[PDB]
């Protein structure tokens, strides 16, 4: 099997500043009709990959100009004449010379924006969650670059570890944020036996880690 | 052009699965056709290769022998048979056209294999209350397997939705947020509904999501 | 010089 190594893997870019994607072949890839079988792939998120270039260098369609290609034998390259906020995603590049065909590892594509502080807010149970006994908080996180965030809960001024988990979106292919939602999960009788809950955020947007907290009731 | 992928879903290991792909906008007689997948965290391995007329079917060696391909031209649809299936064969199938230069993808089935049975969502409101943007939610809590579609007024809403990934709890059970951020000055005024859709357990949720 | 022949089944061979 013919290996294909991409390289850099994560490619943080500064909005409008060009960009090159590598795929190193482990043969020569071309084909005994002497063509090359080289393609690229954008995989957008949520969304499925569409092909943006096929045998080295040529462009489909509905690819928007600023997307080209490059190479021969062992090297080619994908290059983007001046990446927007809409070109996040994971970029492969596939070779069909040998088989089977087989694609490189994906190199994803991160915009490199300035800083935004999260917007934090915190949800209490619902009644209905309660009636069935347990009980999941919710502390939101939302348009906050970059990704790096430390949430923590506190009840009743009582480090919490264990009990909860985090989740956090792709980056926006608008404002180039992220939004984060982490969850805390407790038991009805626990719930019911705390009054102050609280979730502590600290991001490099923010000074001094802001804290959202809620009373039971 | 359009590739329509169905069939995916959660299958026991060493149990079955058939995915189907209908096909519109080519003359489909004259493709050949081919299935790639994606591994959960991974990238994209190619899986099967089908003449025009079926009388042609090549596969990866990891599938050889547990894969059976298809194909029904008067219906312009190809199918994959999924024997004996391990772990390692989770992930997003994709149709696609014309290898090796599969021009043309599906949206792509998920395939879940794992023992756990099918379980319906919970579906609860993030309720806002008391600067100028108010966020609500929707949490749909204890579900398995994937996916759930979340949107919000029935699509009318999109700017400022946000639907989180799933996580895995320690339960074995999969739960999402999704939230919106919204002028708070609208809160007595809009209705907010979020409509959750879990096919696998055929449950519909559109719950009105109000303050207080 | 050839001309164009994509390859869409595996090499004798195998």
């Amino acid at each position: 099997d013919v290996v294909l190594t991409q390289s850099p893997l994560s490619l943080p870019v500064i909005l409008g500043q060009p960009a090159s994607i590598s795929c190193r072949s482990s043969q020569s890839l071309v084909y005994s009709d002497g063509r090359t079988y080289l393609n690229w792939f954008q995989q957008r998120p949520g969304q499925s990959p569409r092909r943006l270039i096929y045998k080295i260098s040529k462009r489909d369609s509905g690819v928007p100009e600023r997307f080209s290609g490059s190479g021969s034998g062992t090297d080619f390259t994908l290059e983007i004449s001046r990446v927007e906020a809409e070109d996040v995603g994971i970029y492969y590049c596939m070779q069909g010379s040998h088989w089977p065909v087989t694609f490189g590892q994906g190199t994803k594509v991160e915009i490199k924006r300035t800083v935004a502080a999260p917007s934090v807010f915190i949800f209490p149970p619902s009644d209905e969650q309660l009636k069935s006994g347990t009980a999941s908080v919710v502390c939101l996180l939302n348009n906050f670059y970059p990704r790096e965030a430390k949430v923590q809960w506190k009840v009743d001024n009582a480090l919490q570890s264990g009990n909860s988990q985090e989740s956090v979106t792709e980056q926006d292919s608008k404002d180039s944020t992220y939004s984060l939602s982490s969850t805390l999960t407790l038991s009805k009788a626990d719930y019911e036996k705390h009054k102050v809950y609280a979730c502590e955020v600290t991001h490099q947007g923010l000074s001094s880690p802001v804290t959202k907290s809620f009373n039971r009731g | 052009v359009q590739l329509v992928e169905s069939g995916g879903g959660l299958v026991k290991p060493g149990g079955s699965l058939r995915l189907s792909c209908v096909s519109s906008g080519f003359t489909f007689s004259n493709y050949w056709m081919s299935w790639v997948r994606q591994a959960p965290g991974g990238g994209l391995e190619w899986v099967a290769n089908i003449n025009q007329d079926g009388s042609e079917k090549y596969y990866v060696d990891s599938v050889k022998g547990r894969f059976t391909s298809s194909r029904d031209n008067t219906k312009n649809s190809l199918f994959l048979q999924l024997n004996s299936l391990r772990a390692e064969d989770t992930g997003i199938y994709y149709c696609t056209r014309d290898p090796p230069y599969f021009d043309n993808w599906g949206q792509g089935t998920l395939v879940t294999v794992s023992s756990a049975s099918t379980k319906g969502p919970s579906v609860f409101p993030l309720a806002p209350s008391s600067g100028g943007t108010a966020a609500l939610g929707c949490l749909v809590k204890d579900y398995f397997p994937e996916p759930v579609t979340v949107s919000w007024n029935s699509g009318a809403l999109t700017s400022g939705v946000h639907t989180f990934p799933a996580v895995l709890q320690s339960s074995g059970l999969y739960s999402l947020s999704s939230v919106v951020t919204v002028p708070s000055s609208s809160l007595g005024t809009q209705t907010y509904i979020c409509n959750v859709n879990h096919k696998p357990s055929n449950t519909k949720v559109d719950k009105k999501v109000e303050p207080k | 010089s050839s001309s164009g022949s994509p390859p869409r089944r595996p090499p004798p061979g195998r």
